[PDB]
């Protein structure tokens, strides 16, 4: 599908690129710029002319007016893509919601939320004073065992109740 | 507060703007853009080419170059004429609509990433400072989380361990039960015999696939060396001083070569 | 068949030993996960107000990222509030009638017709004829037009085919990526097939210690192969020609190295001369001039610490050369993104090793790295004089992103 | 250890040898590590969970993020696509030739100065209506906003007065100056005696269903644009606090300027370093500035109406010993109904509810001196302000 489309261009156009070019010598001319602000003064009001930079206005107007036959429809075209800049750094203001607070704030913050209230600060000081703990119960539920049964029973199997006083050895070492 | 920062006019203005784009030519008495291809009429503030695509009949497979294109010449042609002063020849707002389409945009060069634009509005340049500085940042959490998610990791790695050992009774033992077993008695035999044959169905986990369980190859490996002990150790007794029954040695060599080369015949 | 052991369970188990067996071994693991609970506990409130404000001592540089950044909250509503308000300006500007059909016409007289850009459709000219197999290799018609006409395979959105009232691709559709992925999976059997035979040429690739740079030059033959962005992996299959093509043919190069590095056993029997060079340096000392030189220690020539420079840069292959695997992990498969266009130009790596920003995951370093260590282990002589030695080989790896800091951690 | 010699001691606390009861110790201490693991385990879980979430986020945030500044520098660097292309025709003619038309607005100044002056001259009693009410002017909401725009033709004269300073002339704030006396105090004044006598008129006991609508609707509507205005002109010197306390206050001047810098860095300079954060362009674009205090410093007399009403009707005696609080209470009624028939009136300003609580610091403060020594009747002291604490408490919202 070429999608044939027919404008109003490059006959409309021309008088946009013509007429409205006319402001190379018309707007030099009466300058009418630099500011609104001459019968606020109520001195001159011209000042003077423009006329000249209204028959370069008004070639904007009018014969950029007949070359905006079908481009007021397209001039008309970035009200919605010169926006660019509104759509992305609003959302980099919220970007900057995300990163200049969220990121940081959630980061060290958020991070340093399951803090002490652990708490194993205490608890894994009490795991550990359990566990070391319980640790010197079991082994001194084994060297009280050993000695006890190794001369009691391995009284014939010699060199088996060696192992016995080595642990022995070992568990009172 | 919409004075000024920047989203609450925003907001108000830009996003009032909006229904009043959704509004435009869907309200326009009735989608006057299209014909009928959403009742909500999505967008109107854009094209939404697949929701709003009607603006004349075709709108076919080839035929967009037909009546879409006549609909580009007939709006454009009915715009050429009813926009020629709609907001044509008062063009101080086409004069506003370049103004805003297009020095706006000038000023959104100046707004952009970056380029030239002051540039000492500090934006501008990092756009991705959250991965060039925060990353970074995050490389700290990754000295952070080099002590502690490797310890995660090793953590669950050793209760699943402890998962994968408790997976395994019979093997993964049997290397000290079938050891010690192998010099105790004869080793049964069923010590060597049925333990090797309840064991040959483990082994045989080391043998119903074997990729690439070294562990389990490992298992296996240390029954055939031990298997093979008790074999020389067999026909090593029962040949060279020969005093037991000798039907029953020849029955251990008969039984524990076959049992023997026949792993070593699957193998 | 490869159940959820075997990922370094051989090296969870190489904990004390698997020698016989143990259940009690498996009580000794119970002990080491205590072990390292509280040791990750320890780095929990390690990290939980104190290295959390560690992490505010971070903030320092990050919460300066969002004082920049906080800039950016002054430039993002700088240029918010300049395309806020001279956006309002234009919602007052464009539509003065607005009357979107009657003020801003571009699409509303173009509701489709200003989308009327998509007449590339459909199959399949170029698909086959600029790349038989390939027509490539001189940033030719396979690489600057074929990729990229495979990317238009990609740009057309195959299962987005018409909206009706719009129908760029309804019918047009079936068969455009079918009939392009059809040609173009007769060329991805083909880099494939490309794949496994120049991989075995890279098996047979083991030019100096080892070192696949035959590899390397076809690694060059392949970062097309991985660009190629359609995309370029389109069902997994072109990492599948990286990684499933390399899983036997790292095994050539981890075979290779697994044979290779553990052969370089030599070693003395019996020193007591050398503690008679240093029963002779202090009978000679001080008191006198030493005596000792610095003397033996014979074990300063390196029996084993010429491996700390070998099978450091060995498991620097299972590494580091792997971390020019990271120029053959796809590769690098970015970038070239139209759809062979920058990589077309830039398909050279390096890759290693290089600088520490990024989070990924790779493999090939098992057996190098346990040989190594495993090696090294009977060494009773060592680490006393070996203390740098082993603490430098701890100290290794800090600012790269490869998995060398955890060799670093195995050593 | 320091510990375990101590749990020596525990379970020594068994006997000396008491392989029994020392297994049985264990089975305690096996208890005690039993739901310390509990705790630990529960708690690590959440910490572990919170570390998860943590640099879950800083992740998510890091990457999406980075590309959500980065999607600025996708959209944003997609907004420098257009900036000398867009809007397919003579926009070189329609920025500087059709706009320079646009720094042409002498004759509206010279009508509308000039006007300005004679019908706001006019509006210094047509739009300044009173007398008595007439629905509160009649029609505030036409007559004291009628005020407001008038006011904000004249902010012209009032605010960009303070935009136009020095910008090409010397006689478009002095010429027009006489043109502001009939035209800026005679247009925002009478936005005051409209506003003034629209809270006034809204504290007159009704006041009224129309009255307080059209005046209320006055006071919200230029009270809420007077301070997104004057918020605007705020963040002319926030947004140039932003901005020009970004150039002049770089630091890279670095003297900075003397002398106005430092003071006034950053307002900085107007028309249009100091004034274009307020004025064009800006689609405002004046701020308005209209009313000032239609509301917007005219709604603390509509709640001191009620609580100057509230406070006048003390008299303070207390006219037995202790009726200030039945005349000021009842105008607390009347602050409850000109409050919440004020809020039926105008949303944005002009005494939405704060009149019940202004009335309760007027019963509040009223009944806090009518026995403040024993000057009333010391037997009934505590009795009628505390039955007015809590029975005017009762009626209302307590």
């Amino acid at each position: 599908e070429t999608q044939q489309s027919a404008m109003n261009s490059s006959l409309d156009h021309l008088q946009n690129d013509l007429n409205r070019i006319n402001l190379q010598w018309n707007r030099i001319l009466s300058d009418n710029t630099n500011p609104l602000e001459l019968a606020l003064a109520f001195l001159d009001d011209t000042s003077v002319g423009l006329g000249h930079r209204y028959e370069e206005f008004n070639q904007l107007k009018s014969q950029i007016g007949s070359h905006l036959q079908d481009v007021v429809n397209e001039h008309s075209q970035v009200f919605n893509t010169n926006v660019a800049s509104y759509g992305k750094a609003v959302s980099s203001i919220m970007q900057a919601q995300e990163q200049t607070l969220n990121l940081k704030n959630c980061l060290k913050e958020a991070n340093e939320k399951i803090t002490t209230d652990k708490g194993s600060l205490q608890e894994l000081n009490d795991n550990n004073l359990k566990y070391t703990k319980m640790i010197d119960v079991l082994v001194n539920i084994e060297e009280l065992l050993q000695i006890p049964e190794k001369i009691e029973e391995n009284i014939r199997k010699e060199n088996f109740h060696q192992v016995q006083i080595l642990l022995e050895r070992g568990f009172i070492l | 507060k919409e004075s000024r920062a920047y989203l609450n006019d925003e907001s108000l203005s830009y996003i009032r703007d909006p229904l009043n784009g959704q509004e435009m030519s869907k309200e326009l008495q009735h989608l006057p853009n299209d014909s009928m291809r959403l009742n909500y009429l999505v967008n109107s503030k854009q094209f939404n080419v697949k929701a709003f695509l009607r603006d004349m009949h075709k709108q076919d497979s080839f035929n967009d170059l037909n009546n879409s294109l006549d609909r580009l010449d007939s709006d454009i042609q009915d715009q050429s004429i009813h926009l020629k002063q709609l907001v044509g020849k008062n063009f101080t707002k086409y004069v506003k609509i370049k103004n805003k389409l297009d020095q706006i945009y000038k000023e959104f060069d100046e707004k952009t990433n970056e380029k030239n634009q002051c540039d000492s509005p500090k934006e501008n340049q990092i756009n991705v400072e959250s991965l060039n500085k925060k990353v970074d940042e995050v490389i700290r959490t990754t000295t952070f989380k080099l002590k502690p998610l490797m310890d995660n990791y090793q953590k669950i790695l050793n209760y699943q361990a402890t998962k994968k050992f408790i997976e395994l009774n019979k093997f993964y033992f049997n290397l000290p039960k079938s050891l010690k077993r192998c010099l105790t008695n004869n080793d049964f035999n069923e010590f060597i015999i049925e333990y090797s044959k309840g064991l040959t169905l483990r082994r045989r986990f080391n043998q119903s696939s074997d990729a690439s369980q070294s562990l389990v190859i490992k298992r296996i490996w240390t029954q055939i060396e031990n298997l093979l002990v008790t074999y020389k150790d067999l026909i090593w007794n029962s040949l060279i001083n020969s005093n037991f029954n000798i039907d029953q040695p020849q029955e251990t060599i008969l039984s524990l070569f076959s049992k023997l080369l026949n792993l070593e015949n699957f193998i | 068949t490869m159940e959820n052991i075997d990922d370094e369970v051989l090296l969870e188990i190489l904990t004390d030993i698997n020698w016989s067996i143990e259940d009690d071994a498996d009580s000794m693991i119970e002990r080491i996960d205590l072990r390292l609970a509280e040791t990750e506990y320890l780095f929990n409130q390690n990290l939980l107000s104190l290295q959390k404000i560690g992490p505010n001592i971070r903030p320092y540089e990050d919460k300066v990222n969002d004082e920049c950044h906080r800039i950016i909250p002054t430039l993002s509503l700088f240029l918010m509030e300049m395309s806020n308000f001279s956006n309002d300006i234009e919602n007052v500007e464009s539509q003065d009638n607005g009357l979107q059909v009657e003020s801003a016409n571009k699409k509303l007289l173009w509701n489709t017709l200003d989308e009327l850009l998509k007449t590339v459709s459909l199959d399949e000219i170029s698909l086959n004829q600029l790349l038989e197999c390939p027509i490539r290799e001189k940033n030719l018609p396979w690489m600057e037009n074929q990729l990229n006409l495979l990317l238009k395979a990609f740009q057309a959105i195959g299962s987005d085919g018409n909206e009706v009232e719009y129908n760029l691709r309804e019918i047009s559709g079936l068969k455009q990526r079918l009939q392009f992925y059809e040609k173009v999976t007769k060329i991805f059997l083909n880099r494939i097939v490309e794949e496994m035979q120049k991989k075995f040429s890279n098996i047979r690739g083991q030019d100096i210690s080892h070192d696949q740079m035959i590899r390397i030059l076809t690694t060059l033959l392949i970062f097309s192969p991985l660009i190629l962005f359609c995309k370029e992996i389109s069902q997994k299959s072109y990492q599948a020609i990286v990684e499933n093509w390399n899983v036997s043919i790292q095994p050539v190069y981890m075979e290779l190295w697994t044979k290779k590095i553990s052969q370089l056993q030599g070693i003395d029997t019996n020193d007591e001369k050398m503690n008679e060079l240093s029963l002779s340096q202090l009978l000679n000392e001080w008191d006198t001039f030493r005596k000792e030189r610095k003397t033996n220690d014979i074990n300063p020539v390196f029996k084993n610490s010429f491996s700390l420079l070998t099978e450091c840069l060995q498991t620097m292959r299972q590494e580091c050369i792997v971390y020019q695997n990271f120029v053959e992990v796809f590769f690098h498969i970015s970038s070239k993104h139209n759809f062979e266009e920058y990589i077309k130009h830039f398909n050279d790596p390096d890759a290693p090793p290089i600088l520490l920003d990024t989070v990924k995951v790779m493999q090939s370093d098992r057996e190098a790295a346990v040989i190594e260590t495993q090696l090294v282990s009977r060494i009773f002589q060592p680490i006393v004089t070996r203390l740098s030695s082993y603490f430098v080989e701890l100290v290794k790896a800090e600012p790269t992103v490869a998995p060398a800091l955890t060799f670093y951690l195995e050593n | 250890m320091s510990s375990d010699p101590l749990q020596q001691v525990c379970d020594l606390i068994k006997g000396d040898l008491s392989l029994e009861r020392v297994r049985d110790i264990k089975e305690q201490l096996l208890k005690e590590k039993s739901v310390v693991e509990y705790q630990l385990n529960k708690e690590s879980d959440k910490y572990y969970g919170e570390v998860e979430e943590s640099l879950k986020l800083l992740n998510l945030s890091k990457n999406s993020v980075t590309s959500i500044k980065q999607q600025i520098n996708e959209v944003n660097k997609l907004g420098n696509d257009n900036r000398f292309a867009i809007n397919r025709y003579d926009i070189l003619f329609r920025a500087t030739k059709l706009y320079e038309t646009v720094n042409t607005t002498s004759s509206i100044y010279d009508r509308i100065y000039n006007f300005v002056a004679l019908m706001e001259h006019i509006e210094r009693l047509l739009v300044a209506e009173l007398a008595e009410d007439a629905l509160e002017t009649g029609c505030p909401h036409l007559l004291e906003i009628h005020f407001l725009l008038t006011s904000a033709r004249d902010f012209q004269e009032q605010v960009v007065v303070m935009a136009k300073e020095a910008t090409e002339d010397a006689q478009r704030t002095v010429m027009k100056l006489f043109s502001r006396l009939s035209g800026i105090i005679s247009k925002f004044d009478k936005l005051l005696d409209g506003l003034t006598y629209d809270i006034v008129e809204m504290a007159r006991a009704e006041q009224i269903s129309l009255a307080i609508r059209l005046f209320k609707i006055y006071d919200l509507e230029e009270r809420e644009d007077l301070r997104i205005e004057a918020i605007r002109n705020i963040i002319k010197k926030k947004e140039i606090e932003i901005e020009k306390s970004s150039i002049k206050k770089l630091p890279n001047s670095k003297n900075t300027a003397r002398l106005q810098d430092e003071t006034p860095k950053v307002i900085e300079y107007p028309t249009n370093k100091g004034l274009y954060q307020e004025i064009m362009s800006g689609t405002i674009s004046t701020r308005t500035a209209p009313r000032g205090y239609k509301h917007f410093l005219i709604n603390g007399i509509n709640n001191s109406i009620s609580e100057m009403f509230g406070e006048m009707r003390e008299k303070y005696v207390g006219d037995q010993k202790f009726d200030v609080l039945d005349n000021m209470d009842w105008i607390f009624n009347e602050l409850i109904i000109v409050k919440e028939h004020i809020a039926n009136c105008c949303p944005p300003h002009w005494n939405i509810f704060e009149v019940y609580f202004d009335q309760y610091y007027k019963e509040l403060h009223s009944l806090i001196t009518d026995l403040v020594e024993s000057e009333p009747e010391t037997i009934i002291i505590l009795d009628i302000l505390a039955f007015d604490k809590t029975f005017q408490d009762t009626l209302k919202q307590d």
